[PDB]
């Protein structure tokens, strides 16, 4: 009577979803080919032997879907969930949201309707996508719109890979990343900011590797997602359903942009020389050098923190360490929210993916913080946007596909107002 | 004769009720197969015993918490009102949207278990005041049953939001939105707070790893003791209505404090001396209770002491008189002999004497400020307010409730330091 | 209620057992990591030889 | 009846306390496990006997001393109130800043151990006057209890620092700050110094390596002999208030010297017998006492002598008359028959006669005079003063404290030349 | 319930730290490969079997800090407790004190905060810096500033190595030893002057070893510091504490510069042919010959003396020796301190490091003398400063790092204040 749909769109979304399904099929004893030698949430009995995962993979460039169809888990999925287009995204918006995306959105909605009928105790969605791309934003925006006008009450869990400050893999990512906000606000309930440069540095210092790769990023994001859904999937002294998120992290439905953090991200040799109890782990969890987003909360405030402790952890130690961390001076909460820490416990430790660099440890804490510092990120992005739109750069590639140019400023209008709203909630009464 | 029903709601309430049923089976000597090895249990074909406890909750997961644990086979499957969603920390779910969908069935089952009796002495609930499911569902239920049987009393062993160590963020909203009704249609709202429970578990027993099972064990033992002057004979017996008469001067000061004794660690028990004077001195202290309101910061309008075992009644009564004359300031003067005693003739299993202290004091008012103050800093900015606003609430329903809370606490003051 | 098993009496045993298990897993992971690193180095050497030829 | 709570404090205080308690146990025939083999001890379930004594220190190390050393299993695991920081040989630390955090709890436990008595004859303390923890915390506790229980007495077995044999460098500050309070809230401050103890264990017993344990044992023997005439029957009984009246003729002249008899080397033990002539000739010796002040440099206002064992009282009284009428200069004239006796019926373990000589003399003004000097220099250069200022205490106190010191000795000196 | 953090900055500091941790790991039998076949003040159980020490080792020069990373202790330390830069500092203060160290002190202070919140009853710090070392003096001064502005109440007991009065191992030391004066004076409560020539004479006239080297000096200093921490570490008939060590040797908060002495430094031949009485060991711990800081205390005056013994001692004998010392005439005290001797006893005789010329001895005495003859040292050092700053020699190397030379006169006047203060208090009342 519990399940979630995991829609994976774009390119980064589908790869992090591949890694996520690796981790899931692992920890539930499922074999990658589908058979089996606590899973009604993600996987499901098919009707003949195997088990199929609740997921649909949309994409236009057939390369990644073909790699999945000929990779290791070829028998896992259902050959309909893998919706592969015919053209590419070309890193713009109207070619995934106005012209071509309409050729796939209806088939997507039919498949999603099938997945919904095949389920009973629905709880929400888990969309993964980059926004710095062309189809992860456009088709993602269209799909969000169709769902919000089709299903309604069920809350969506966006996981959007934004552009980091320095590292850059496309020159037009500010444009479409700003274009996607016009639809991220309205339809999406929870949006978890994930950058890459922060995860790069995280893999550098903690995991001691010096040649990290996208696969490692995806492994870590899969770990965070599994620790997110452990409460639905497994036991726990203090369980946290997926409604506790919306009723604990969303002061106003227009300010719901959270950012992640995870611990302990330690290599093998660096845990040998490390105590790593609950106190140390909840001290490390707040270190901005461990956040999964380029933001320094020292220049912001915290509204709420959902902390899920998986593994053998007693509650009284959590309460005491929470008291300590809230008593610190450099981590200040807002006055209009004096009690902020929503803590849950699960009696299962992490389950390391085989062949990974991470070290397996009896305890782990996953923090998801609704804060006010992330606002500056948006501001930064607008900066970039302006320095292009001041000279009308690349507007032709968008106007060529029916995209009425008057939306652009409107986006930088609406998003701009968004920033003021953060300036409305940092007001110490 | 003088029977009781046991409604449980919310995760905390259901877990504490499970613990309480294990303790009751431990005392009356019933192994989990429900055989002997009418106040609480009920007979069934084959000499089986089933407890008259209806278990309700919005999320079904708690089933695997009440049926899996030991002694979980005593209950009957027809007494499980388990929905499918889970109000999820939201009050309005268990009171306006989802509440009214299972309230009908739970009303049916409680009426079925009520008519099966002949002398319904009263109800006693176990739930929380912070969680949406517990608060909302239990409050709607209490409302409807006080609308149903206006003559029988209804005790609630309802915990309160912890003063300092909090675990949720929407706490004060639920706390106030449930107090606004428990002040109206309750009789014995025994309040318990996790902070003082950890204080006891860390300073009176010197334990090291308190799991929720231990706090539940403690509060359930106190729950047993408070009414264990009825199931057994007594040199001076008592019941629920005696407490309800001797413990509330005015019809709205009905939120009590609970304490238990004796409590000793390994070493202390290896050295402690168990005599009525020592139990008294351990009982009327500050951090031997389950309410983070230092009793010296107030005065006891009244307080009952339920002793259990074979003692000397003159020693008990002389000790009561002595402790009232000694700390004469910490008591209240416009009610002479404001301390009440009661004595049962049988101690718990594994002991030789034990006391349960139930004090209606004006010290709890501090609590009804701090939590209330929390609300004032979370409602003056509409923080998280759109959720409850969306499910059918109204701003008045909040504000007046707050005022009511204020009113309530002010009442204590208005008639704490008064005399003639 | 004279004694409550909810207190942990054998905390020392829990601590020492967890320590030993953690050391065991750390040793296994150190070994597999050294193996992987050496295999990567030998593959790089193979590419070196191909290019030299 | 006439119970006596024995408070301890400080490192030396705790050592002397453990020694005193093991000596009392080996007297009353109490094995180190607490079984026979109310004035001091206290009953415990199963027939155990726990000592009615409270330990205290700002550092926890001393804990694992008293539990380690023999006769540690007796003390109750509750009375061990302790701190973490440690006053660290700084009076302000252990009297205003840190110790003041624990004084509340120490008062609570003392109030719990004083309400459980029928007739509390008084208190008794043992603590250094140089160590921060001991002096500071002890004297604050003294002020508290003497503003609590005015009708009862407050004895302190303080151990003043002998100036010659020094162990610390900031000692005179603590010494004067403790004497300024003990002159105001105490009744019998029998002082002890280490110079006299080294001399005794070095000349009158011919020991070779005097361990601190051994001098502690000597002080423990003196302390046990002080009040023995109350715990056992006697042809001429005594207590801690007959002593408190036959000695102090002025509300502030209450500083006593102690002396034990008989002490003789092991090699000379089989030699000269033990009768009241030898006990008298050994008692009044200048270097038999436990105070580095030659009475030849002064006089006695009063001298009590508590004999233990069994003897013809007429011989004792004849020897008293003889020693007074031959040593008439040493006894001041304006008080007639200034010497007092008190004979019990049970000697200590081993011996058959014993003598505890307690003298309130005017010859220990030196034991402050020199210390006065030890202050007046170390103050007028403000040596180490800043360690006392930065903790809240203002310099002013020291000044006025020294004043009292002078006043004190001034008083003494007057009674040396008020002839009649 | 008691711990101590040690910091080792600079080259000589990290060397004496290597020797000191060797001696410690030998004292509690902790094998130099971490795992063990009285310690909670120093070590900590690292969550899996072995132990880690409570110390950080900072040095911009990666020579020695890497030499340890590959030496016989790389399994003991935690690889994050070893901080290295990219090059040296080259003996000038402003190099490793304003520009370069500015980045490394952040990571250092972070490590220190993690250690602090990992310890329970931290009592004090123990820094090390050869003030002649530019990186040593500079980075140590920066750390002291940042800790005193961060921690506060906690104490700091430096153990610095100065340039000898007559022999030197660099030409610009009298510069970067004056600049550190204000830092070590205003933000540190204790100081213990060490100097090689004194230890060299001690070795050459006691142990008979004719050609000593640094490592011998470092072993001996390790012995002294172990005899210091012995009180907090082990049992004791009459114990002392750092909290008591400070407030019994600091008559005024700005004259706390104490020199040290140790006995008995004897080899095997001079051990067997030796009565080794407490009287003789104490009467030798005063000889200006074996004072571990070059000066003539006889021509100066003493203020306070801590005497921390170890081994079997008779307190009667200790006090009699103290008396017969106070009887002497060459060593006289100030008037304003009648009781100038604090003592302390422990119950673990010295340890012996295979690889050292010291002999196993049942007893030992470590004396810390806060005196006024130490001012003489400064005088001579001050002398050097003049004969340099008169002609601005090498000042341009300083100005070439952002430090305006005007700070030189400020530091010189600040030290002249002390140079005048000491020669003032040493009078009667
Ligand atoms: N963390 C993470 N980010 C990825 C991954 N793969 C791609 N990305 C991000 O995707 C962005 C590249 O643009 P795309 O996502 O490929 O553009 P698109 O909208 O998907 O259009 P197509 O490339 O045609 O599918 C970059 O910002 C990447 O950071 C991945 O595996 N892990
Ligand atoms: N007692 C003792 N002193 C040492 C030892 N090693 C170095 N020193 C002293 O260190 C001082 C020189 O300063 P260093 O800190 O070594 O030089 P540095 O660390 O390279 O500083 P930069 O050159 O600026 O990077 C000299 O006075 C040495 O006598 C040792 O092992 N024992
Ligand atoms: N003393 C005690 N308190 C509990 C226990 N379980 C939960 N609590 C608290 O009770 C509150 C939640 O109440 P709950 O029964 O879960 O209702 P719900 O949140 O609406 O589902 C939270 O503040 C929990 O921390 C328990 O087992 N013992
Ligand atoms: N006669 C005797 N004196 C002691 C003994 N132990 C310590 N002293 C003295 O007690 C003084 C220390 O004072 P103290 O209060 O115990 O130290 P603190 O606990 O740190 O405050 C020192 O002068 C010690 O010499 C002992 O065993 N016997
Ligand atoms: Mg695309
Ligand atoms: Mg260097």
């Amino acid at each position: 009577m519990r399940e979630v749909i995991s829609i994976h769109v774009g390119q980064g979304g589908i790869q992090v979803g591949n890694a996520c399904w690796e981790l899931f099929c692992l920890e539930h004893g499922i074999q990658p080919d589908g058979q089996m030698p606590a899973f009604n949430t993600f996987f499901s009995e098919t009707g003949a032997g195997k088990h199929v995962p609740r997921a649909v993979f949309l994409d236009l460039e057939p390369t990644v879907i073909d790699e999945v169809r000929t990779g290791t888990y070829r028998q896992l999925f259902h050959p309909e969930q893998l919706i592969s287009g015919k053209e590419d995204a070309a890193n713009n918006f109207a070619r995934g949201h106005y012209t071509i995306g309409k050729e796939i959105v209806d088939l997507c909605l039919d498949r999603i309707r099938k997945l919904a009928d095949n389920c009973t105790g629905l709880q929400g969605f888990l969309v993964f996508n980059s926004v710095g791309g062309g189809t992860g934003s456009g088709l993602g925006s269209l799909l969000l719109e169709r769902l919000s006008v089709d299903y309604g009450k069920k809350s969506k869990l966006g996981f959007t890979i934004y552009p980091s400050p320095q590292v850059s893999t496309a020159v037009v990512e500010p444009y479409n990343s700003i274009l996607s906000t016009h639809s991220l606000l309205e339809h999406t309930d929870v949006a978890v900011m994930l950058d890459n440069e922060a995860i790069y540095d995280i893999c550098r210092r903690n995991l001691d590797i010096e040649r990290p790769t996208y696969t490692n990023l995806n492994r870590l994001i899969a770990q965070v997602i599994s620790s997110l859904t452990a409460s639905l999937r497994f036991d726990g002294a203090l369980n946290v359903d997926i409604t506790e998120f919306q009723t604990n992290l969303v002061p106003y439905p227009r300010i719901h942009f959270m950012l992640s953090s995870y611990a302990p991200i330690i290599s093998a040799e660096k845990a040998y020389h490390e105590q790593l109890s609950v106190a140390e782990i909840t001290n490390s969890a707040f270190e901005p050098a461990n956040m999964m987003a380029k933001c320094d909360p020292r220049h912001g405030k915290y509204m709420a923190c959902s902390m899920m402790y998986r593994g053998d952890v007693v509650p009284k130690d959590v309460n005491a360490s929470i008291a300590t961390i809230k008593t610190k001076r450099t981590i200040q909460f807002v006055d209009w929210c004096p009690t902020g820490f929503k803590v849950g416990i699960n009696y299962q430790p992490p389950t390391v993916v085989p062949g990974g660099d991470l070290a397996k440890v009896m305890r782990a804490v996953c923090m998801i913080s609704n804060s006010t510092a992330i606002a500056e990120v948006f501001s930064r992005l607008d900066h970039k946007f302006d320095l292009m739109y001041a000279k009308r750069a690349f507007v032709h590639w968008y106007v060529g596909e029916g995209m009425e140019e008057g939306e652009f400023s409107e986006a930088r209008e609406d998003l701009a107002a968004l920033e003021k709203d953060y300036e409305e909630v940092g007001i110490e009464t | 004769m003088r029977e009781i029903v046991h409604i449980q709601g919310g995760q905390c309430g259901n877990q504490i009720g499970a613990k309480f049923w294990e303790v009751i089976s431990d005392e009356h000597g019933i192994d989990p197969t429900g055989t002997y090895h009418n106040v609480y249990y009920n007979e069934a074909t084959g000499g089986r015993y089933v407890p008259r406890a209806i278990l309700m909750d919005l999320e079904p997961g708690t089933m695997d918490s009440v049926r899996a644990g030991p002694f979980g086979q005593l209950f009957r499957p027809d007494n499980f009102v388990f929905g499918q969603t889970g109000a999820g920390n939201n009050w309005a779910k268990g009171h306006y949207t989802e509440g009214a969908e299972l309230i009908d069935s739970v009303l049916d089952v409680v009426r079925k278990e009520a008519e099966g009796c002949d002398c319904l002495q009263g109800f006693q609930i176990t739930h929380s005041l912070g969680g949406g499911t517990g608060s909302g569902m239990g409050t709607l239920l209490i409302s409807k049953v006080r609308e149903e049987y206006p003559d029988r009393i209804m005790e609630t062993f309802s915990v309160v939001p912890s003063p300092k160590v909090s675990d949720t963020v929407v706490e004060p909203y639920n706390a106030t939105l449930s107090v606004h009704q428990l002040v109206e249609n309750a009789d014995e709202c025994m309040v318990i707070d996790n902070e003082a429970l950890y204080d006891i578990c860390f300073r009176t027993l010197k334990l090291t790893t308190p799991t929720y099972g231990d706090l539940n064990h403690l509060v359930s033992a106190a729950m047993s003791g408070v009414t264990c002057c009825l199931r057994f004979p007594g040199q001076l017996n008592s019941d629920l209505r005696k407490l309800a008469v001797n413990l509330i001067p005015f019809p709205r000061l009905h939120f009590f404090m609970i304490g238990f004794a004796p409590l000793t660690s390994r070493g202390s028990q290896q050295y402690r001396a168990l005599t009525v004077p020592e139990l008294t001195q351990q009982m009327f202290d500050a951090k031997n209770m389950m309410c983070a309101a230092d009793p010296r910061h107030g005065r006891y309008l009244t307080a009952s002491a339920l002793f259990r075992g074979r003692m000397s009644t003159k020693e008990v009564d002389e000790q009561m008189l002595n402790v009232q004359n000694k700390n004469s300031s910490y008591f209240v003067e416009w009610i002479p002999n404001n301390i009440k005693s009661s004595i049962c003739d049988i101690p718990p299993k594994g002991l030789k004497m034990a006391v349960t202290f139930v004090g209606n004091s004006t010290a709890i008012q501090e609590m009804f400020k701090r939590v209330a103050e929390q609300f004032t800093a979370m409602f003056r900015r509409k923080a998280f307010l759109h959720w409850y606003t969306g499910e059918g609430m109204d701003e008045m329903e909040f504000t007046e409730a707050e005022s009511n809370m204020n009113d309530l606490v002010s009442e204590y003051q208005q008639y704490q330091d008064a005399t003639a | 209620l004279k004694c409550l098993d909810g207190e942990d009496l054998n905390q020392g045993n829990r601590r020492r057992l967890q320590q030993l298990q953690q050391r065991d897993w750390i040793e296994q992971q150190i070994r597999e990591k050294e193996e992987r690193k050496r295999q990567e180095d030998e593959e790089k050497k193979a590419f070196e030889q191909q290019t030299l030829h």
